[PDB]
RNA sequence: CCUUCGAUAGCUCAGUUGGUAGAGCGGAGGACUGUACCUUAGGUCGCUGGUUCGAAUCCGGCUCGAAGGACCA
């Protein structure tokens, strides 16, 4: 019986929307929460004041990508990835697996890990979950994940592939002595068939894992068999642990997301309004001079135009990727803010109906799998 | 003595409004590429209230000058009654008229005239180059009295001549009689001993009312030898050539490293200990390193931030150096 | 006044051994749903006239030039 680590004081009348507080290590993060992957982030060049400034609270790491450079035993000498990217907050580090790196650039998988491999050819490994809990164990995060298998995919390989999560996670709980310093979580898996993944919902609850987590969704996902797995998995798992969930990052998914009781989700040039995507590539408002929001409070609409930055925008690009990357940000953090603080005003129901008018137009042009999960947990439009 | 803020397309290169309040040592006066501003001319044009709240900058002065130094010209391209402008726009034929539609766009408080004769890069062609010189002068004051805001525009004059002595000390001679703000020096591309005391007659020729500009010269050495020899501004197209190829400049002003060499990816230490910039605030050295290992967007403006800082302190040492 | 050469994407040029057009710097459309970008448009190749199946490529001349002697200093 270990200590929750989430606490909740939001309960909506007409859906099953929560709200809630995680305490970790380096603060406390108000769930429901989005997490920008810390690669791109660190790709698209937004630094450590302009991405706080925001008010963020989770970032994310990987496993291999440390792990090939600047090398494990580099990272455990200077304690690295909390003094090394400098993020002054918690940070999530996936695991990784069979991700968009494959066995086009990965090796074969054995029984004790799966083997890993670089550009560098010399920097073949076999990456085992002793071996994985080791180098998340020198990261030094603040949640930290066992090691995954990845599907997209159907069939026994799935089976396969959560009878040998069980057992890894059996290892990654035999393997490190620290439950109290870092928080390991476990992914659920299951492809996309309920009785295989209801059964391993249940052999990780007899696992006494403080989290738990859906994976191996995003990519191929249909909405609607993804809606019912959230909403099945959430409905499975006791209420005071948390949810995470892998790959969802558009507006609608996130919120509807939330209605079933998540709490966590997670090249530049194109801005995110209200009214959805804003591709500030577009010459079609070259000409435009307000703000890329009237309403949104980050620094690029209340100091800079539209025609400014779709002069910038590939003239000296990095400062106006920097910049279409920080707005991106900005949004999904107030949308996150506003969706919380409608379902602690009790009004969720008038907001989802609100916010869905207002970026649908109407209730007849929204999507299906929407309003049939927000009519299945109790919200009419 | 003085520098520019080198300016890429309205803000500086790999820096936003933020990040450039992140630096400290910023100027007044912003540098601007004339090619970089083609189309902003026509945006500006139907925008009808100035580049400074145009780019979100309207608490600065602004200065328009033609060539972007980092991509400066040929031995000779220009023409005597246009100037061709090295970037994104402006090549076929840019009357003075032109550029007077220009500055009135931009509203800039100062800019600079057009110029000929890049042959620096005998007498008699370069007679009819310094002539075609004092001809674009002469159309810049003449259509420059008729507007009151542009009446609040200060023209600033060019010098030519080339390698030639006595043309280049008449240019200077026929060129300063004219009620002009400032002057500037052009076709001074490395650099030889020819080009010095040519700028030392030259500087010596003209009177000392008004302010001096140069371009295509921004390195420490070259720059020390302009001042020593009579130049008061200079562009700062020099660390974003540092930042480019992946250095770091390293020098005390009061010299640089690639950080791809190996040894520098055990240390804790910044690139400059003490430097006050961002980079060396919070990052280390051996995460600059990896990160150009992986060759992303971030060194770049870490860097990037470091070089315009260490460059601009440069600039506040030498103001101070002549000040006392 | 005379001798030689240049005018090409929005910008620098290649292409000039004649084949109507490419590269880069700049634009545009999409993908970003746990990261070791993709796709695409734009240029009457300064004007005038000529040779040629055909010009950016070659030329008389003009404009804007550059070098040099300069009809003038
Ligand atoms: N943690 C985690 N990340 C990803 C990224 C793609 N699929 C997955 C998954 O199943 N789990």
């Amino acid at each position: 019986s270990a200590p929750r680590i989430m606490r909740l004081v939001a309960e909506c009348s007409r859906s099953g929307a929560r709200a809630g507080e995680l305490r970790l290590p380096h603060g406390t993060v108000a769930t429901p929460v989005f997490m920008p992957v810390g690669t791109q982030a660190t790709m698209k060049g937004i630094t450590t004041e302009q991405l706080d400034s925001l008010g963020c609270r989770i970032c994310l790491g990987n496993t291999y990508h440390l792990g090939l450079r600047p090398g494990p035993e580099l990272i455990r000498k200077a304690q690295g990835l909390h003094g090394f990217m400098n993020w002054p907050h918690n940070l999530l580090t996936d695991s990784g697996g069979f991700q968009m790196v494959s066995l086009f650039s990965l090796s074969e998988v054995t029984e004790e890990g799966v083997h890993f491999r670089s550009p560098y050819d010399g920097e073949e490994t076999l990456l085992s979950p002793e071996r994985s809990v080791e180098i998340q164990n020198a990261l030094g995060s603040d949640i930290i994940m066992q090691l995954d298998h990845v599907v997209s995919v159907t069939g026994p390989l799935v089976e396969e592939a959560m009878h040998r999560s069980v057992r890894w996670l059996d290892r990654c709980i035999a393997a490190h002595k620290h439950p109290d310093k870092q928080n390991l979580f476990a992914i659920i898996q299951g492809g996309l068939n309920a009785d295989l993944r209801t059964t391993c919902l249940k052999e990780m609850t007899k696992r006494d894992v403080p989290g738990f987590a859906i994976g191996g969704l995003s990519g191929g996902e249909s909405k609607a068999q993804f809606w019912k797995m959230v909403a099945l998995s959430t409905s499975m798992l006791p209420k005071d642990k948390p949810r995470y969930l892998m790959g969802v990052g558009y507006a609608t998914d996130l919120v509807v997301c939330v209605a079933l009781g998540c709490d966590m989700f997670d090249r530049f040039g194109s801005a995110l309004v209200p009214t959805g995507n804003l591709q500030l590539k577009k010459k079609q408002y070259a000409k435009d001079f307000s703000p890329i929001n009237p309403e949104c409070p980050c620094p690029t609409c209340q100091t800079h135009s539209r025609a400014f930055l779709h002069a910038l925008l590939h003239s000296d690009n990095t400062t106006a990727l920097h910049h279409l990357t920080v707005h991106n940000i900005a949004y999904q953090l107030q949308l996150l803010s506003a969706v919380r603080s409608s379902i602690l005003e009790q009004r969720f129901p008038d907001f989802v109906r609100n916010f869905m008018r207002t970026m649908y137009g109407d209730h007849s042009l929204c999507p299906a799998w929407a309003v049939e999960a927000l009519a299945s947990v109790g919200i009419m439009l | 003595p003085g520098c520019l803020l080198y300016t890429r397309t309205g803000s500086a290169p790999h820096l936003t409004h933020q990040t450039l309040r992140n630096i400290h040592g910023v100027p007044g006066i912003a540098q601007l590429t004339l090619s970089s501003l083609a189309e902003h001319h026509e945006v500006l044009a139907e925008y009808k209230k100035g580049v400074g709240s145009f780019i979100g900058m309207p608490e600065s002065l602004f200065y328009c000058s033609l060539h972007d130094p980092v991509t400066p010209g040929p031995a000779g391209y220009v023409t005597s009654k246009s100037v061709s402008v090295w970037g994104f726009g402006g090549r076929v034929e840019m009357t003075v008229s032109k550029f007077m539609a220009i500055q009135e766009a931009l509203q800039p408080d100062w800019f600079q005239c057009l110029s000929d004769g890049e042959a620096s890069c005998s007498i008699k062609r370069a007679r009819k180059s310094v002539d075609r010189s004092l001809l674009f002068l002469d159309s810049c004051l003449r259509l420059q009295e008729e507007s009151e805001v542009l009446q609040k525009s200060v023209i600033i004059g060019v010098i030519e001549g080339g390698d030639v002595m006595e043309e280049r000390l008449r240019s200077a001679r026929e060129t300063a009689k004219r009620p002009v703000g400032g002057f500037l020096l052009d076709g001074f591309q490395g650099v030889t001993e020819t080009r010095l005391h040519l700028l030392s007659s030259v500087t010596a020729e003209l009177p000392e009312d008004k302010p001096r500009l140069i371009c295509g010269v921004s390195r420490p050495d070259e720059v020390l030898e302009c001042i020593e020899r009579g130049v008061d501004l200079f562009e700062s197209f020099f660390p974003y050539q540092v930042t480019e190829r992946g250095c770091a400049l390293t020098f005390t002003f009061d010299f640089e490293i690639n950080l791809k060499e190996k040894k520098y990816q055990e240390d804790f230490d910044p690139l400059v200990r003490g430097c006050s910039c961002y980079c060396c605030k919070n990052h280390t050295r051996a995460y600059i390193h990896h990160l150009l290992m992986t060759n992303e967007l971030l060194a770049g403006v870490l860097l990037m931030m470091h070089n315009f800082e260490h460059y601009f302190g440069f600039f506040c040492s030498i103001r101070e150096a002549l000040k006392n």
